[PDB]
C-alpha cells in the first residue's frame, strides 16, 4: 500500500508519499516517481493505488487541466481543479473505476493554500490534514496532536519526521524513503527524506 | 476392569497395605540428603556384584528436570515408574506455566500420586520412599521426603531406607547450618557409612547446585573414605 | 446498508410556528469507523425558501447536489422566479427515480417554506423525506433521514412540540439531534442547525461530542 | 475500543476507553475494560466483551486455586501462558479476545499481550482495539522510560483521547490505572472525553474545529 | 471396461476386456477383470479398480471361510447378499458394478450388482463403459438354452463389440465358463489387438552413451 | 491432481535378463516450481530383493516408507526369512486401500526379484505399479509412475527391448528417464538409477539437466 | 521465464532464458524472448507468449509508421507509453504481459518496464518472469555501473543460470545481448545451461550436487 | 511473513530469522523472540508462521525432546529430532494442522552439523542451505551462488549479510532486524544484526 500524507497551514501545503514502486513481493524501485502530478499554476495531485490506474488517471487529469489553462490563458482555481478531479473520478466509478486515492493541494489568491482529501469512492472534502493508505492509521493521530494554526513550514516538516519515524517503527511495511512537495511563498519545492 | 479395594482399613484403624509398603521400603538401600546454603548433597548406597555387574546401569540418584533431583529406597521397578511419571509432570508443568516446576510442587505431586495409589481400587501402594532436592521459585534450596503413605515433609537433612533411624540420629547430632561443599560431602559420607560398609564402591554421591547435579569423582570419594577410616581407627 | 454505513451521517427537519429548522451531523467517515473530516455539511441551500439535507454516500451527496443546483438554477433563470418548495420536492422525487435501477445512495429531506399570496404573503412550513428511489413522505411536524433514523424517530416522537417559536424549535431540534447522535458510532463529530424564519436565517454550530 | 499499557520507571500505566457497541449502535458508554485478576495483575480487554469477561473470570479462578495451593503469588508470565493455552484450545470457534496482562511479580514488572489465536507476546508497550493504531502512534511519538507518574498519566490520557477522536468505535470515558510494586491505583476513575476535546483541540470553543 | 455374462444350459459364461484407464491414458493393457470367488462362483468388475479388487478379495475369502465352516457348497445368493449389503453400507462410494455368475443347487445364476447395492437376477447382462455395445450384441443374438460353445462365441462377440466401439475398453478378451463341477478360465481368449508397426531393428544404445556422475557397486550376500 | 504437482517427482522400473532396474528423479519441489533439494531420493530398499519407488507428496512418501519398513521388519523378524516380493506387493496394496477415503497421495512402484527354489535358486524379475488406493498393475517389461507418467510411457513403449543384460538395461532405463525428465518442468534435477542383479547392486547418479 | 536488463557504463545488457511451458509440460526449450522492436530498441517478453508477441508486433507497426511519417527515431519512453496505453485499454480481459523495453535514443540509454495492467516504470535494472526474484538477488548482490562489457555479460549469464537452477519454469538456453549507441550485438546467441551448471556449481562432476 | 534462512557447512550451522512480531498492519515488536527454540544438546528449531501455532508447536516439541533426554539420560540425535518433529507435524496435518515452517539445525558426533528443511505440509529433507517465507525467493539464489564447501563461519556471515541487504533493498517488507544462531565448536552463539 502507498501512504500519502497532507498538511495544510495558513502559509503552506506539504504533501508526502512513500517512494516505492511495488510489483508483487518485490520493490521495483526505492525512488518511485509515479505518485506526484504537478500542474502548472501551483497545483499538485498526489495519487495512491495501482501503478496503472495511477498513471492513467494522473496523466488524464494533468493533460485536461493543462488544456483548460492553455485554452483560457488562465490558471485554474484549486477548488475548480479539485472538484473537476472528483467529478471525473465519480463519472468513472460506475463505468470503469480507477482505484486511486487523491490528495489535491494547491495555492491561489482567492482561497489561499488548499488541501482536499478524496478516496477511491470519490468522497471528497477540504481538510487541514489528511492521509491515505494503511499508514493513515498510524500518522493521522500524530497529525491531529501536533497540528496547530500558525504552524510554520519547519514545524510541519518536524511533524512529518515524526510521521515517517512512526511508519518506519510500527508499520508492517517498514517504509524509509519519502518524497515531499512543499508549496509556500508561491514556490514549489521537492525534498527527499530517508529515515 | 479390576477395581477391588486392595488397600482397606484394618479393625484397629490401620492400612496394612501401607504398612507392608513401608516394610518394602525398609528392605531397600540407604539414601541420605543434606541441605546447605544454596546447594544440596545426596549420597546413596550401591550394591554391585564385583567384576560382573555393570556399576553404571543401576541408578538410585536421578534427575527429574534441569533443577530437581531424586533419590529413593524400596522397589526399583516402582521407583522407575514413579520417576517417569514425575519427569512427565515436570515437563507438563513447564509447558503449562512457561516456568520450571519448583521442588515443593514436584514433591507435592509425588506425594499426591502415592496417596492416590493407596486410595484407588485395583492398585497397590508404591513400595518406595523418596528424597527430592531442588529449588523454589525464589531460588531457594529445599529437600522434601515422601513416604509410601503419601505424607511429605521438608527437611534440613534426612535419611531413608534400611537402618534410616541410625543415620537420622547421626545427622541430628552432626548437622550444622550453612556448611561448605566439602564439609557437607564429608558429613553425608559419614552418615551413610554409619550403616553401610566402609568402601568407596558402596556409595554414590552427587552435589546439586543451581547449575546442575554433579556426581562426585571416585578419587575424591576414595580420599574421603580413607579419611573416615583413619578417624574410625584412631577412635578405636 | 453497508454502503450507508461506509460514511454515516444524519439529517433532521422540524417545523414550528412560522419557522422551520434543519439540522445535520458534520462528520465524514471512511470504512465506517475512520473520521477524516469534521466539517462535512449535509445541508444545502437551493433558494431562500428551500433547503435540502442529503445523507448517505458522500460522492452521491455531492453529485445529487450538483444536479439539483443545475436544475434549480436553470428553472429559476428561465422563469425569472424562485422555485416553489413543492415543485422542487416533486423534481427531486423524479430525479431520484430516474436512476431507479442504479440509484444514488442518498436519503434526502426537503425543508422550507411554501408561499401563499392573498398584499401580504403567508409562509407555511414544508417538510418532506425521501427514500433513495424518490418515494416521498410529506409531513407537518418532523422528518428524519440517515443511519441514525431510529434514534431520531424516537427522540422526535417523544419530544416534538407543535407550534413553537424559533427559540423553542431550536432547543427541541438540537436536543433531538444531540441525543440521537450520542447513540451512533458512525455519526456526530459536530452538529449544524439552521433555523429558517421568513425574514432571517440563524446558523448555529452545537458544542457536541467528538468521540 | 482503545486499551493501552506501557512500562515506565515507576511501574506500569494502563488506560482504556469505556465504549461498547453492537454494529453501529452504541450499546453503552460506561463499561469497564480494565479488570483485576488478582492483587498484582490487571487485564485490559478488547474484542468480544462476553468472551473477554468469561475467560478472565476463568483465569482468575485458576489463579486463585493455584495461589491457595502453593502459598505464592502467580507470575504474569504463567497467567499469560494459562490464558493463551486455554484460548488456543478454542481456535476456530469464533472467540474474539485481545487481552493485555500487566502486573508485578518477583521478576519485576511484566506485560504480555494474549490473543484468541493463541498468541503470547512479552513487551514493554502494547495497545489493542480498533483505536490501537492511533494510540500506538501517540505513544510512540512521545514515549520515554523516565517519565514521572504525572507525565505518564498525561501521555496515556492523551493517547486514549486521540484514539477516541479518530475512531468511531472508541469513546465514552477514559480510565487510567497505575500498577506499582504494592498493588494498583486508579488515577483517573473515569473522565469524559467531551471535556478532553475542548481542553486539547478546541480550547477556544468559538467555532467548529476543522479536522 | 466391457464385462458381460450370460446363462447357457447348465453353465454361466463371463467375459471381460483387459484395459485399465487413468483418464485418457491406458495404465494397464492386460489387467484381469474376472475374479474367482469360489470353485463354482466368479465375478467380473467395472468401476474403480482398487475398490473392485479389494471387494472381490474380501468376498472370496469370506466365502471360503463360510464354506469351511458350513462344509457345504457356496451359494451365489450368499455372495449377492454379502456384496449388496457392503455396497449399500458404503452408499455407492465403493464404485463396483459386478456381474456375478455361479452354479449352485438352484442351477446357473447370473446377477448384476450396482455400486449403490441393488441386484438383479438376469439371463444375460453387461456392465462398464462398453456395456451398451455389448448389450446391443447380446440383445440381438441371445436365446435360451444355448450350447456352451455358442455362449462362448456370443460372449466373445459382445466383448469385441465393446472393445472396438468404446475408448475405455481394449486389450484381449478373457472368458470364464462356470459349471457345477468345474470352471474354465481362458485368459486370453481372443487377443484381437496388437501393435501393427515395428521398426526394422530395435534401438540398442551403445555402451557408455549415458554420462554418469558417480558409480557405487555393492555386493549382495 | 494439483497435490502431485506441488512436489513433482517420477519413478521408473524396467526388467532385463536376470536383472531389474529402478530409476527416480532426485528433486524436491515446493509450490510446484521452487526447487529446495536436489538429493531427495524416491527409491527405498525393503530387503535384498525388494525395492519400492514412491513418488507424490513428500510427506506421504516418508510416512508410507516408515509404515512399510515397520511392517516388513516385523514380518521378517517373526518369520526369520526375507519377505517375498509378491507378499510385499499385496501388503502394499492392502495398506494403500486401508486409507481408501483419505488416501496417501503417493503413486508407488515395486521392483524386485521373485525367488523360486528347485539346489540352485531362480531369480525372476518382478514389477508392479499402483494407484493411490492400491490398484495394482503387474507387468513384465516396465512400470512407471509420477507426474512424468505420459512421457515415461511413450519412451518405454518406443525404446524398451526385451531380455537385455545389465549394461543394456541400464542404458535403456537411463535414456528413457532422461528424455522423459527433459520435458517436465517439475521433475528432474538429477537422476538415480539402481540395477539389481542376483549377486550385486549397481548404484549410479546420472549427469542430468539441473534447470 | 527469466528476463533481465540493466544499464552499465557501456550501454544496456539484456538477457533471457529460452523455455516455454504449458502447465508442467515443457513445450519448447528454444523460444526467443528477446525481440527487436526497431534498430535501437529491444523488448524482452514474459508471461503469455502469444499476447507478448502480438502486441510487440503491433507496437513495431506503430513505431514504423511514426518513424516514416516524422523522419525521426522514436524514443523508448514514447514506445513504452504507447504499449502501456494499448495494454491498459484491455485491462480485465486476461492479457498476460511483462515487457522490458531497453533502447538508445537522443536522451541516452533508457529502460522501461511495462505490464498488462498499464504500468510503466522507468529504471536502471529490471527482471521479469517466474525467475525474476532469483535474477534480482543475483544482480543486486554484484551489480555495479562501472562493469566492463565482459564483466556485465558474465553477471547477466550467472543471474540467468541461477534463476533457471532454482525455478522450474525457466531453463533451456541463455541469450545475452548488448545494446550500445550504434545498435545491438548478440554476445551469447544461445548457451545451454547444462554446461553452465557443470561449470559453476559442480565442476568436479564426482558426485550429485547437494543443493 | 517470516523469513528464515539456514546454512550448513562442514564446521558450522547458521540459522537466521527476522525479529518482527506482526499483528495485522502493525509490528508489535522489532525484537521478537518467538521463532527460535533452543534445545539442550546442540539442537535448534527455527519456526515461521502464525505466532500462536509457532508457540504451541515449538514448546510442544521442546518439552517432548527435553522429556526424552531426561528419561533416557542422553542427548537425542539431530536426525532423530528432525524426524520426530516431522512425524508430529504430519500427524497433526490431517487433524488440526500447525501452519509452521521449520528449519531444524543441530550438531552431534555421529553425523556432524546437520540442517533440515521442513514446510507446513511436513515435506522434509536435509539440505546444505534453505529458506522459508517470501524472502526465500530473494535469498535462495544468493545462498546457492556464494555457498561452497570448506566455507568458514565468517564467510557464511558475509553471505548472510548479502541476504539481509537483499531483503532490505528488494523485498516488499523492508526487513532490517535479524537474529542469528550459530552452532560451531560445540558452542551456540546468538547474534543480532541490523541493516
Ligand atoms: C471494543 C471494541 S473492538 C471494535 O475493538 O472490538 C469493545 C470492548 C468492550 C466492550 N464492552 C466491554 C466490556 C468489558 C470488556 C471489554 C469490552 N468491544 C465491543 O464493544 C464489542 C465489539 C464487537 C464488534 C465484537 N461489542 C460487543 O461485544 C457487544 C456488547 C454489547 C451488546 N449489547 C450490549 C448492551 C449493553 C452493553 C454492552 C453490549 N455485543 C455483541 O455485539 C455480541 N453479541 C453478538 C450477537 O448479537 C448480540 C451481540
Ligand atoms: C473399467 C472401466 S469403467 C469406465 O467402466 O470404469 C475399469 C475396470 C477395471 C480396471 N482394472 C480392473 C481390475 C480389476 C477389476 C476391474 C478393473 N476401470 C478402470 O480402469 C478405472 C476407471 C476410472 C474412471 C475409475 N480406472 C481406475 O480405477 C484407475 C486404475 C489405475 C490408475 N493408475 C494405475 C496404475 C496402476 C494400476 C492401475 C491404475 N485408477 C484411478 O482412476 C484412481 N482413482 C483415484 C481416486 O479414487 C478412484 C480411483
Ligand atoms: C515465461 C514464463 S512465465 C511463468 O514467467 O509466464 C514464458 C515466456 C515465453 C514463453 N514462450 C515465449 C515466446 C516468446 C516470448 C516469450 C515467451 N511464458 C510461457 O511459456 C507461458 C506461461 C503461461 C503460464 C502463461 N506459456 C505459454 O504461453 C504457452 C506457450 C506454448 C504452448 N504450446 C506451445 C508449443 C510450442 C511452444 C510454445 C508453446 N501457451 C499457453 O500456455 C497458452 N495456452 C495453451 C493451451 O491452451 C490455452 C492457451
Amino acid at each position: 500500500m502507498d501512504t500519502l500524507i497532507g498538511l495544510r497551514g495558513n502559509n503552506f501545503v506539504v504533501l508526502a508519499a512513500d517512494t516505492y514502486s511495488i510489483n508483487s513481493i518485490i520493490k521495483l524501485k526505492n525512488d518511485d516517481n509515479t505518485k506526484f502530478y504537478d500542474i502548472h499554476g501551483n497545483k499538485c495531485l498526489l495519487l495512491g493505488g495501482s501503478i496503472g490506474d495511477r498513471l492513467q488517471f494522473g496523466e488524464f487529469i494533468r493533460k485536461n487541466v493543462h488544456l483548460y489553462q492553455y485554452q483560457n490563458n488562465t490558471d485554474m482555481f484549486v477548488k475548480s481543479f479539485a472538484f473537476f478531479t472528483r467529478k471525473n473520478l465519480a463519472y468513472y466509478l460506475r463505468r470503469n473505476p480507477f482505484e486511486v486515492n487523491c490528495l489535491i493541494a494547491g495555492y491561489d489568491k482567492k482561497d489561499g493554500y488548499q488541501l482536499y482529501w478524496c478516496d477511491y469512492l470519490s468522497n471528497m472534502d477540504s481538510v487541514n490534514k489528511g492521509a491515505h493508505g494503511y499508514g493513515a492509521y498510524l500518522v493521522s493521530a500524530i497529525l491531529d496532536k501536533y497540528y496547530h494554526e500558525n504552524l510554520t513550514v519547519d514545524e510541519a516538516l518536524d511533524i512529518f519526521k515524526l510521521c515517517f519515524e512512526e511508519l518506519k517503527k510500527r508499520f508492517l511495511l517498514t517504509q524509509i524513503n519519502y518524497e515531499l512537495r512543499i508549496m509556500y511563498d508561491n514556490k514549489v519545492e521537492t525534498q527527499y527524506v530517508t529515515v | 476392569s479390576y477395581d477391588r479395594a486392595i488397600t482397606v482399613f484394618s479393625p484397629d484403624g490401620h492400612l496394612l497395605q501401607v504398612e507392608h509398603a513401608l516394610e518394602a521400603v525398609k528392605k531397600g538401600g540407604c539414601a541420605v540428603a543434606i541441605k546447605s546454603s544454596n546447594f544440596a548433597v545426596l549420597a546413596v548406597e550401591k550394591k554391585n556384584i564385583p567384576k560382573l555387574q555393570n556399576p553404571k546401569t543401576t541408578e538410585k540418584l536421578i534427575k527429574l528436570d534441569e533443577h530437581n533431583c531424586l533419590a529413593f529406597a524400596g522397589l526399583n521397578a516402582d521407583a522407575r515408574v514413579l520417576v517417569n511419571k514425575t519427569r512427565l509432570e515436570c515437563q507438563r508443568y513447564y509447558l503449562n506455566m512457561d516456568e520450571p516446576a519448583p521442588v515443593d510442587y514436584i514433591a507435592k505431586y509425588v506425594a499426591k500420586v502415592q496417596q492416590k495409589f493407596t486410595h484407588r481400587g485395583g492398585v497397590r501402594p508404591f513400595g518406595i520412599a523418596t528424597l527430592i532436592a531442588g529449588f523454589k521459585n525464589n531460588k531457594e534450596i529445599c529437600i522434601y521426603q515422601t513416604e509410601p503413605s503419601g505424607i511429605y515433609a521438608a527437611w534440613k537433612a534426612q535419611a531413608i531406607g534400611k537402618n534410616a533411624k541410625i543415620v537420622q540420629e547421626f545427622l541430628e547430632k552432626n548437622y550444622q547450618e550453612n556448611m561448605e561443599q566439602k564439609d557437607c560431602i564429608f558429613l553425608a559420607l559419614k552418615a551413610i557409612f554409619e550403616v553401610v560398609e566402609l568402601s568407596s564402591k558402596n556409595v554414590e554421591v552427587a552435589l546439586l547446585t543451581e547449575k546442575d547435579l554433579t556426581f562426585i569423582e571416585e578419587q575424591e570419594i576414595n580420599s574421603m573414605v580413607e579419611l573416615i577410616d583413619q578417624e574410625r581407627t584412631k577412635n578405636n | 446498508g453497508s454502503i450507508y454505513n461506509y460514511n454515516g451521517g444524519c439529517v433532521l427537519g422540524m417545523s414550528g410556528s412560522n419557522c422551520v429548522a434543519i439540522a445535520c451531523d458534520l462528520r465524514l467517515g471512511a470504512n465506517t469507523f475512520t473520521t477524516v473530516s469534521t466539517k462535512f455539511s449535509k445541508i444545502f441551500k437551493m433558494n431562500n425558501n428551500v433547503y435540502v439535507g442529503l445523507s448517505g454516500l458522500a460522492t452521491d451527496i455531492q453529485t445529487l447536489y450538483e444536479i439539483l443546483r443545475y436544475r434549480v438554477n436553470l428553472y429559476e433563470v428561465r422563469q425569472d422566479a424562485e422555485m416553489d418548495v413543492e415543485c422542487f420536492a416533486n423534481m427531486l422525487s423524479s430525479i431520484l427515480y430516474s436512476n431507479r435501477f442504479s440509484p444514488y445512495f442518498v436519503n434526502p429531506i426537503v425543508v422550507g417554506f411554501k408561499l401563499k399570496h392573498y398584499k401580504k404573503v403567508n409562509y407555511e412550513p414544508y417538510l418532506t423525506a425521501y427514500d433513495l428511489i424518490g418515494a416521498k413522505c410529506e409531513t407537518r411536524d418532523f422528518v428524519v433521514n440517515g443511519v441514525t433514523s431510529e434514534q431520531l424517530f424516537g427522540m422526535c416522537e417523544s419530544l416534538y412540540v407543535k407550534d413553537q417559536d424559533e427559540n423553542g424549535l431550536f432547543e427541541t431540534i438540537s436536543q433531538c439531534l444531540l441525543s440521537a447522535l450520542d447513540r451512533d458510532c458512525i455519526s456526530g463529530w459536530g452538529a449544524e442547525v439552521l433555523v429558517l424564519t421568513p425574514e432571517k436565517i440563524i446558523k448555529k454550530k452545537l458544542k457536541a461530542r467528538m468521540d | 475500543t482503545t486499551t493501552l499499557a506501557f512500562k515506565f520507571k515507576d511501574g506500569i500505566i494502563v488506560a482504556v476507553d469505556s465504549r461498547a457497541s453492537m454494529g453501529s449502535f452504541i450499546s453503552s458508554q460506561n463499561v469497564e475494560k480494565i479488570i483485576e485478576i488478582n492483587k498484582n495483575i490487571l487485564g485490559t480487554m478488547a474484542g468480544g466483551a462476553a468472551d473477554c469477561l468469561y475467560w478472565e473470570k476463568y483465569l482468575g479462578k485458576i489463579i486463585k486455586i493455584y495461589e491457595l495451593r502453593n502459598n505464592e503469588k502467580i507470575s504474569v508470565r504463567a497467567a499469560s501462558t494459562i490464558l493463551s493455552n486455554i484460548l488456543y484450545q478454542y481456535k476456530g470457534y469464533g472467540l474474539c479476545c485481545g487481552i493485555i496482562l500487566s502486573g508485578y511479580d518477583h521478576t519485576g514488572f511484566n506485560m504480555f499481550y494474549v490473543d484468541d489465536s493463541g498468541k503470547k507476546v512479552e513487551g514493554n508497550l502494547f495497545s489493542c482495539g480498533s483505536g490501537s493504531t492511533y494510540a500506538y502512534s501517540i505513544l510512540d511519538s512521545a514515549y520515554d522510560y523516565n517519565l514521572n507518574l504525572d507525565q505518564a498519566v498525561e501521555l496515556a490520557r492523551n493517547a486514549i483521547y486521540h484514539a477516541t477522536f479518530r475512531d468511531g468505535g472508541s469513546g465514552g470515558k477514559v480510565r487510567v490505572f497505575h500498577i506499582h510494586k504494592n498493588g494498583y491505583d486508579k488515577i483517573i476513575e473515569g473522565e469524559d472525553v467531551f471535556d478532553l476535546h475542548y481542553h486539547y483541540t478546541n480550547p477556544e470553543q468559538k467555532d467548529q474545529y476543522v479536522m | 471396461t466391457t464385462i458381460c455374462g450370460l446363462v447357457c444350459q447348465n453353465a454361466v459364461i463371463l467375459g471381460a476386456d483387459t484395459r485399465a484407464t487413468e483418464g485418457p491414458i491406458v495404465a494397464d493393457k492386460n489387467c484381469s477383470k474376472l475374479h474367482y470367488i469360489s470353485k463354482n462362483i466368479w465375478c467380473a468388475g467395472a468401476g474403480v479398480a482398487g475398490d473392485l479388487e479389494h471387494t472381490t478379495l474380501w468376498l472370496q475369502h469370506n466365502v471360503e471361510l463360510h464354506r469351511l465352516n458350513t462344509n457345504t457348497q457356496p451359494r451365489v445368493s450368499m455372495c449377492v447378499s454379502r456384496l449388496t449389503q457392503e455396497l449399500f453400507k458404503y452408499q455407492g462410494y465403493k464404485v463396483c458394478a459386478i456381474v456375478l455368475g455361479g452354479v449352485d443347487v438352484n442351477g446357473p445364476q447370473l446377477y448384476g450388482i450396482h455400486p449403490h447395492g441393488s441386484s438383479c437376477l438376469l439371463p444375460f447382462t453387461a456392465l462398464g463403459s462398453g456395456s451398451l455395445n455389448a448389450m446391443a450384441v447380446l440383445e440381438a443374438k441371445y436365446r435360451d438354452n444355448m450350447t456352451i460353445e455358442e455362449g462362448k462365441n456370443l460372449v466373445c462377440e459382445a466383448i469385441c463389440a465393446g472393445i472396438f466401439n468404446d475408448l475405455g475398453s481394449g486389450g484381449n478378451v478373457d472368458i470364464c465358463v462356470i459349471t457345477k463341477d468345474s470352471y474354465q478360465h481362458i485368459r486370453p481368449y481372443k487377443e484381437p489387438n496388437m501393435r501393427l508397426y515395428h521398426l526394422p531393428h530395435p534401438t540398442i544404445y551403445p555402451k557408455g552413451t549415458t554420462p554418469i556422475l558417480s558409480e557405487k557397486i555393492e555386493y549382495i550376500k
